[PDB]
RNA sequence: AGGCGGCCGCCCCCUCGCCCGUCACGCACCGCACGUUCGUGGGGAACCUGGCGCUAAACCAUUCGUAGACGACCUGCUUC
RNA sequence: AAAUGGAUGGCGCUGGAGCGUCGGGCCCAUACCCGGCCGUCGCCGGCCUACGCCGCGACGAGUAGGAGGGCCGCUGCGGUGAGCCUUGAAGCCUAGGGCGCGGGCCCGGGUGGAGCCGCCGCAGGUGCAGAUCUUGGUGGUAGUAGCAAAUAUUCAAACG
C-alpha cells in the first residue's frame, strides 16, 4: 500500500509564441523548482491514467476502464524546474492542467 | 414498391401510401411529425381536432413567418397552424390503413403508428401574369405519403 | 428571505389567489400546513421559528390581503402584500405581528387625514401604438410619402 | 486541492498573477477578504482611471455590451478574465475552478487561509509611498454593501477571539503536559535524530 | 451637421425598458428607513381606483 | 501464418493523409483529388502557414518500402492461369490480386493453383457461393 | 453560502484500541506497467423484499376586460 | 483642445512588470551541426531490362515564362494477351482493404444486364471552378409578399 509516484502537472506542449511543437511537452512537477532542482528527475518515466468505456487495460488481474499513454523524461526546461518529456504517443490536449504520474524508476538511487 | 424503414416483420405490421395528392409538402410534414409516435385513435381524435380547429398542429421546422395559437401549449412550442386539407387526407389514409389492417388480420384496437414518410411528389407547373409583361411561375407542391404501422405489446 | 409563517385561518380568497383554476382545483392547499399548526407537538418545532426570528432577522414584512367580498368587483382573489413594519426593536415587532395575526387593519388606523402618501401603481394601456403618440414628437407634414 | 487565500495586504496586479498562474495547473484556489486587497498609487488616481473604465461603454446599447461591476470581487474576477484566455475552453474551465468571495463564507471561516509573500504590500511596496484600499473604491463607487460586510466581519472577528483563547488554552495544557515527566526517553532519541 | 436649432429631447432615459410589467399588482420597490424611536406601524397598503 | 514472407523492415510512409485539395470541403461540384493551384492570391500557393500543404517530392517513400503492402508483398494482379504461373519464381516477395471481372468458375481454379504453387493471393474468398 | 463536531446517563464486546522483544505462518503467482484511494466516486430506466406516508397541479376549451396585431396578462364556473 | 467607448496589445505595474548601464541563465525559425528518406546535378563503377543495376559528394523556394518525365487519364485505329466474362462486362454508390508524394489506380460489398480492358506503336473535337459562361434541374428567401379600383349580402329547400 501507498503511493510510489511523485505528482507532476501537465502543463503544454513544446511551443513558441505563435506555433506549438506536440512531440515534445512539458510538465510542472511539485517540490522542484530551481534548475539545480531538476536533476534527480532525469530519466524517470511517466504515464497519464486516463478513463474509456471499452475494457482494455493491462494483464494485472482484472479487466478494467483504465488507458495509460506511456513515456519518460527527456531534459529539464527553464529554470522554474519545468521538465520536458517525450511521450510514446503525443497528448490529447485533454490533459492540460492535469495530473501526470512520474515514477522513481530508472533513476540512480 | 419499397418502404424506407422496413419493420421487425410483416405479419404485426401494416402498410399505407398515398401518391400525388395536391397537398402542401411543408403542411403534410408538420402534421406528420405530430401524427408520428401516437396510438390509432388517439391519432383519429388528434385530426378530428384539428378540423374542427381544438387542438393544433405545431409548426417546429417550416416555421418561416407563421403566426402564434395558444392550443401549442402542449407541444411545448410558440407557434402552430391548423391544417383542415392535410388533416382530411392523412385521415383518409390512416382511415387505409386501418382497412388494410382489417384484411391483414391484426389486433385492430391496438395498432401504432411507428413510421410515417413525406416526400415531394412531382409538382405541376402554372403561371401568374405580373408586371411589365413577365411571366413567372406558379407552382404546386404535392407529396408522395408512406406509413407503418405496428401492433403495441 | 429567511423563512415564511403564514396564518392559521387563511381565508378562501387567498387560496383561489394560490391556485390558478378554482374550478378545477380540489381546495387542498395547506391542510398539512393547518395540521401542523393544529398539533401540540408540532407547536414545540414552530415556536422556536420565532425564536430564530426574533435573533437573526432584521426586517420583517406582513404579508396581508385585500377582503373581495366587500367590494362590488369579480375578481373574487385577494391580493398579497409585504408590508415592512418601520417600528421599534425586532423582538417587540414580531409580538406585535403575533397579536395581531389572523385580524383586519383599517386605514384609518396606521395612515390619517393631511398625510402625504405616494401612490404606485400600473399605467392605463394604450396598446401598441406609434412614435407620435407614444414619444410624442413633431408629426411631418402633408407632402411626406412613406409616413407622416 | 483547495487553496484559500487571504485578501489583506495583497496588491491587486500581482495577486492576480500568481491567482492566473496557479488556476491553469488545476489547484482550486479561492480568494477570500477581497475588499482588504491594497492597489497602488493614490486613491484619487485609481477612482479616476476606474471613472474612465465606467466612462467606457457602447453608446448603441449599453447593456450588449461593456458590463461594469462594482463589487470588490467581481473586480478581481474581471482582472483574472483580462489575464486568463476566457475565450477558449482553457481559460473559461479556469475562470469555472476559480471562486471569489467579498467578505468570509462561513466555510472558508473554518478553513485555513494562506497569505502569498510576493504579493505582499509589505514586500512590494516602499512604505513611504501611496495606497488604496479596493473595498473603499468599491464602497466610493457602485458596492453599497460595506455596512453588512463590516458588521458580519466584526461579528466573526468575535468569534475568532473566542476561539483563540480556547486553542491558546489548550496549548498551554499541552506544554504543560510537555513539561511534565516520562516523554524524555523519546526525547532523547529525537533530539540526536533531529528534533 | 451643426444642427443649428438645438431642441429639447423628446421622451426620457430613465424610463426607456418600455416593456409590460410581469406583475399587475405594483410592487414597492423600497420602503422608508426604520429607527426604534417611532412607535410600531405599518407602510403600504391596497386600494382600487373608483 | 500463411506462407509468412522474407525480411521486410518496418514500413514508413512519412505522412498518410492523401492530400486534401483546397476548397474541396466548400464545394462539392470539386471532386477531393489534388490539383495545383496557380492563382496570385492563394495562400496554398504563398505557403502561408496554417494551411493545407501541397504535394511535393519530399514526401517521397523509400525505396526499400516502395509499393509495399502491410503483409510484407508486392501485389500483382493477375486474370488467368497463366498469368498466375508466372509468378512462380518470386512467389516470396510478390503476392497475386485476382481482376474484378473473373467470374468464380474460374477464380476457384486460379485460387487453387495459387495454393499449389504457394503464391499468396490478397482476395481467396470473394465471389463464393 | 449551516449537517459535522463537543458533554452526560446507558449500551453487545474489547484491558494486543500503540510503541520494545521472542516464535511460527498466511500464493513465495518464480524480472517487469494501468497497484493501493475521500468510492457503500455522479446521473438515468427497471428488477425481489420490510416499515412509515401521499391521494394533486398545470395547459387547452369556455367566459372575461383592468388586456390585447397573433401570442401573452388580469378574471369567473358550489347546485346555493 | 475633438468629436462612438478604447488602447505601452490588454490585464495591471511604483523595494518595478518605469527609466539608463550591465552580469549569469532560460525559450524558439523551415536559420546552423549531426543523422534517416526522396529527387536533381557532377564525377564514376560492372560484359546486369545496359533506356537496367550500383557508389560517392553538393544542393532542392518561386508568379510571367521555358524544357524533361509520367507504368496519370479519355476517345478511336493496327498488331498483341489460346485476355476477361449471363456462375454477371460497362456505369453508379460505398463508416471496407491498400498502393503511388502526386495525376490516379486495384481489390472487397450492393443495384445493373452486354459489352470491356492491359502492353506496343498511331491520330485527336482529349482533362474545368470561374468567362454578369450556354442548356437542364433544384434550395435559402418561403408557406413570405400577395389573392383589397367600381356600397352587399341572408334564410330555407332540392340534386348531390
Ligand atoms: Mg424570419
Ligand atoms: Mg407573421
Ligand atoms: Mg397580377
Ligand atoms: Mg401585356
Ligand atoms: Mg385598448
Ligand atoms: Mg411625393
Ligand atoms: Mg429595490
Ligand atoms: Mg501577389
Ligand atoms: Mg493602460
Ligand atoms: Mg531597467
Ligand atoms: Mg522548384
Ligand atoms: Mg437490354
Ligand atoms: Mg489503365
Ligand atoms: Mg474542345
Ligand atoms: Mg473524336
Ligand atoms: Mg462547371
Ligand atoms: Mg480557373
Ligand atoms: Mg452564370
Ligand atoms: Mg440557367
Ligand atoms: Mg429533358
Ligand atoms: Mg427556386
Ligand atoms: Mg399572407
Ligand atoms: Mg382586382
Ligand atoms: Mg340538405
Ligand atoms: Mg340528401
Amino acid at each position: 500500500s501507498g503511493r510510489l509516484w511523485s505528482k507532476a502537472i501537465f502543463a503544454g506542449y513544446k511551443r513558441g509564441l505563435r506555433n506549438q511543437r506536440e512531440h515534445t511537452a512539458l510538465l510542472k512537477i511539485e517540490g522542484v523548482y530551481a534548475r539545480d532542482e531538476t536533476e534527480f528527475y532525469l530519466g524517470k518515466r511517466c504515464a497519464y491514467v486516463y478513463k474509456a468505456k471499452n475494457n482494455t487495460v493491462t494483464p494485472g488481474g482484472k479487466p478494467n476502464k483504465t488507458r495509460v499513454i506511456w513515456g519518460k523524461v527527456t531534459r529539464a526546461h527553464g529554470n522554474s524546474g519545468m521538465v520536458r518529456a517525450k511521450f510514446r504517443s503525443n497528448l490529447p490536449a485533454k490533459a492540460i492542467g492535469h495530473r501526470i504520474r512520474v515514477m522513481l524508476y530508472p533513476s540512480r538511487i | 414498391v419499397r418502404y424506407s424503414l422496413d419493420p421487425e416483420n410483416p405479419t404485426k405490421s401494416c402498410k399505407s401510401r398515398g401518391s400525388n395528392l395536391r397537398v402542401h409538402f411543408k403542411n403534410t410534414r408538420e402534421t406528420a411529425q405530430a401524427i408520428k409516435g401516437m396510438h390509432i385513435r388517439k391519432a383519429t381524435k388528434y385530426l378530428k381536432d384539428v378540423t374542427l380547429q381544438k387542438q393544433c398542429v405545431p409548426f417546429r421546422r417550416y416555421n418561416g413567418g407563421v403566426g402564434r395559437c395558444a392550443q401549442a401549449k402542449q407541444w411545448g412550442w410558440t407557434q402552430g397552424r391548423w391544417p383542415k386539407k392535410s388533416a382530411e387526407f392523412l385521415l383518409h389514409m390512416l382511415k387505409n390503413a386501418e382497412s388494410n389492417a382489417e384484411l391483414k388480420g391484426l389486433d385492430v384496437d391496438s395498432l401504432v403508428i411507428e413510421h410515417i414518410q413525406v416526400n415531394k411528389a412531382p409538382k405541376m407547373r402554372r403561371r401568374t401574369y405580373r408586371a411589365h409583361g413577365r411571366i413567372n411561375p406558379y407552382m404546386s407542391s404535392p407529396c408522395h405519403i408512406e406509413m407503418i404501422l405496428t401492433e403495441k405489446e | 428571505t429567511f423563512k415564511t409563517v403564514f396564518a392559521e385561518h387563511i381565508s378562501d380568497e387567498c387560496k383561489r389567489r394560490f391556485y390558478k383554476n378554482w374550478h378545477k382545483s380540489k381546495k387542498k392547499a395547506f391542510t398539512k400546513y393547518c395540521k401542523k399548526w393544529q398539533d401540540e407537538d408540532g407547536k414545540k418545532q414552530l415556536e422556536k421559528d420565532f425564536s430564530s426570528m426574533k435573533k437573526y432577522c432584521q426586517v420583517i414584512r406582513v404579508i396581508a390581503h385585500t377582503q373581495m367580498r366587500l367590494l362590488p368587483l369579480r375578481q373574487k382573489k385577494a391580493h398579497l402584500m409585504e408590508i415592512q413594519v418601520n417600528g421599534g426593536t425586532v423582538a417587540e415587532k414580531l409580538d406585535w405581528a403575533r397579536e395581531r395575526l389572523e385580524q383586519q387593519v383599517p386605514v384609518n388606523q396606521v395612515f390619517g387625514q393631511d398625510e402625504m402618501i405616494d401612490v404606485i401603481g400600473v399605467t392605463k394601456g394604450k396598446g401598441y401604438k406609434g412614435v407620435t403618440s407614444r414619444w410624442h414628437t413633431k408629426k411631418l407634414p402633408r407632402k411626406t410619402h412613406r409616413g407622416l | 486541492q483547495v487553496l484559500v487565500l487571504d485578501g489583506r495586504g495583497h496588491l491587486l496586479g500581482r495577486l492576480a498573477a500568481i491567482v492566473a498562474k496557479q488556476v491553469l495547473l488545476g489547484r482550486k484556489v479561492v480568494v477570500v477578504r477581497c475588499e482588504g486587497i491594497n492597489i497602488s498609487g493614490n486613491f484619487y488616481r485609481n477612482k479616476l482611471k476606474y471613472l474612465a473604465f465606467l466612462r467606457k461603454r457602447m453608446n448603441t446599447n449599453p447593456s450588449r455590451g461593456p458590463y461594469h461591476f462594482r463589487a470588490p470581487s467581481r473586480i478581481f474576477w474581471r482582472t483574472v478574465r483580462g489575464m486568463l484566455p476566457h475565450k477558449t475552453k482553457r481559460g473559461q474551465a479556469a475562470l469555472d475552478r476559480l471562486k471569489v468571495f467579498d467578505g468570509i463564507p462561513p466555510p472558508y471561516d473554518k478553513k485555513k487561509r494562506m497569505v502569498v509573500p510576493a504579493a505582499l504590500k509589505v514586500v512590494r511596496l516602499k512604505p513611504t509611498r501611496k495606497f488604496a484600499y479596493l473595498g473603499r473604491l468599491a464602497h466610493e463607487v457602485g458596492w453599497k454593501y460595506q455596512a453588512v460586510t463590516a458588521t458580519l466581519e466584526e461579528k466573526r472577528k468575535e468569534k475568532a477571539k473566542i476561539h483563540y483563547r480556547k486553542k491558546k488554552q489548550l496549548m498551554r495544557l499541552r506544554k504543560q503536559a510537555e513539561k511534565n515527566v516520562e516523554k524524555k526517553i523519546d526525547k532523547y532519541t529525537e533530539v540526536l535524530k533531529t528534533h | 451637421s451643426h444642427r443649428k436649432f438645438s431642441a429639447p429631447r423628446h421622451g426620457s432615459l430613465g424610463f426607456l425598458p418600455r416593456k409590460r410589467s410581469s406583475r399587475h399588482r405594483g410592487k414597492v420597490k423600497s420602503f422608508p428607513k426604520d429607527d426604534p424611536s417611532k412607535p410600531v406601524h405599518l407602510t403600504a397598503f391596497l386600494g382600487y381606483k373608483a | 501464418a500463411a506462407l509468412r514472407p522474407l525480411v521486410k523492415p518496418k514500413i514508413v510512409k512519412k505522412r498518410t493523409k492523401k492530400f486534401i485539395r483546397h476548397q474541396s470541403d466548400r464545394y462539392v461540384k470539386i471532386k477531393r483529388n489534388w490539383r495545383k493551384p496557380r492563382g496570385i492570391d492563394n495562400r496554398v500557393r504563398r505557403r502561408f502557414k496554417g494551411q493545407i500543404l501541397m504535394p511535393n517530392i519530399g514526401y517521397g517513400s523509400n525505396k526499400k518500402t516502395k509499393h509495399m503492402l502491410p503483409s510484407g508483398f508486392r501485389k500483382f494482379l493477375v486474370h488467368n492461369v497463366k498469368e498466375l504461373e508466372v509468378l512462380l519464381m518470386c512467389n516470396k516477395s510478390y503476392c497475386a490480386e485476382i481482376a474484378h471481372n473473373v467470374s468464380s468458375k474460374n477464380r476457384k481454379a486460379i485460387v487453387e493453383r495459387a495454393a499449389q504453387l504457394a503464391i499468396r493471393v490478397t482476395n481467396p474468398n470473394a465471389r463464393l457461393r
